[PDB]
């Protein structure tokens, strides 16, 4: 899935 | 939402506090493959700070995770560009990508199609330079780009956009501009955003053709931001 | 010198009096293809281009510019102006785009041509956005002239400051209209901001539409020689 | 240029 989700949640 | 309950000054200070840092490039005259490597390396590191800058934009955490992904996927190149254009203000004829990476139009001719986007960026920075664009105005414009560029693709987001419009006028009423000068400068600033969107669409297409050209590989994050525009 | 001398109502009159007509398409409801719909839309846009060029000469200040500048402003803004006009025609047709009184298309029919769907949805969202805002025709003609003067302005010559002088004048007109509708000063600014942020999306749809158009060329109903020249200007 | 011409008439 998207790397953008990780950084938006971290 | 907490963003709507903010005064205009508390809105400015929150945005100024959320500003991402100015990053440095890696450090010989430039080949095509070398300049594109430095530019995409810099853009990839900046995207990590932009995501954390976006979470600090008032009202942005109120959105669902999906809405955050969509707004950032749409506006990420716009946001990078208005940051580059803002940095390069006190450097006419040059583009300040990093404090150790200041390029002019001739160095733009190093890469295919970079010169046209280069001149559009220099023209935007020159336009800001002539309007005496202030940092408190710039941080408002960048947040507008974040919340507006993908909203048409929502009632809360428009309420935050109205709040930023209240903040811009609030800033111009401070500088001493009359009522007429307030509509006009507000209109002039927002009309720049149409050109910034234009540059983003042109730059997004050159980035896509450089992907298939496969000169320098791109980070998976930057590729996923690029794929969202296809 | 005339454009700077007009008043707010004198501005609205000239723009409203300059409106091009709503053209009809060659659409025949006896026949349902992708190429048929594609050739219909490009034939309509081609005939609309002729009216837009003579409409631009009616826009205050536009004939004061050099003619190299007029070509450039039109080359960069023509699809934006076609799109905002279409979106305005479709305001009172939820879920549908009124390309012409005899050609009213919704989502499912727009999917008949590849890639058109995304642009179709963006045009629908824009028309729906104008519906919530209750956009007035006096505001529409102002926005359409702003697109003409602002889309190519960022691309010796003292003509740019004159263009920006005309642009500020149109801003005063929009504010003058909103005050007439009983809006407060805060409401006038917010509405002014909302209207101009739409032009960023209209620019976006135009860039997307222009690239789907250059692929339709390289792919097959041909386009008119005027549409190809306007398309070469973006490529 | 067609556009150049139509702007003349
Ligand atoms: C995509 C792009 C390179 C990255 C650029 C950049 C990087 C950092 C930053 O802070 C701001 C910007 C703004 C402009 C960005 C460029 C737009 C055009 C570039 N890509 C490109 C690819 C192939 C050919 C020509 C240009
Ligand atoms: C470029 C376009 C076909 C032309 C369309 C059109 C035609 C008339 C009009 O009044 C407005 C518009 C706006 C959308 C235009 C389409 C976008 C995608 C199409 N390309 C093929």
């Amino acid at each position: 899935h998207k790397i953008l989700h990780r950084l938006l949640q971290d | 939402s907490l963003a709507l309950s903010l005064t205009a000054d508390q809105m400015v200070s929150a945005l100024l506090d959320a500003e991402p840092p100015i990053l440095y490039s890696e450090y010989r005259p430039f080949s095509e493959a070398s300049m594109m490597g430095l530019l995409t390396n810099l853009a990839d590191r900046e995207l990590v700070h932009m995501i954390n800058w976006a979470k600090r934009v008032p009202g942005f955490v109120d959105l669902t995770l999906h809405d955050q992904v969509h707004l950032l996927e749409c506006a990420w190149l716009e946001i990078l560009m208005i940051g580059l254009v803002w940095r390069s203000m006190e450097h006419p004829g040059k583009l300040l990508f990093a404090p150790n990476l200041l390029l002019d139009r001739n160095q733009g001719k190093c890469v295919e199609g970079m010169v046209e986007i280069f001149d559009m960026l220099l023209a935007t920075s020159s336009r800001f330079r002539m309007m005496n664009l202030q940092g408190e105005e710039f941080v408002c414009l960048k947040s507008i780009i974040l919340l507006n560029s993908g909203v048409y693709t929502k009632d809360h987001i428009h309420r935050v956009l109205d709040k930023i419009t209240d903040t811009l006028i609030h800033l111009m009423a401070k500088a001493g501009l009359t009522l007429q000068q307030q509509h006009q400068r507000l209109a002039q600033l927002l009309l720049i955003l149409s050109h910034i969107r234009h540059m983003s669409n042109k730059g997004m297409e050159h980035l896509y053709s450089m992907k298939c050209k496969n000169v320098v590989p791109l980070s998976d994050l930057l590729l996923e931001m690029l794929d969202a525009h296809r």
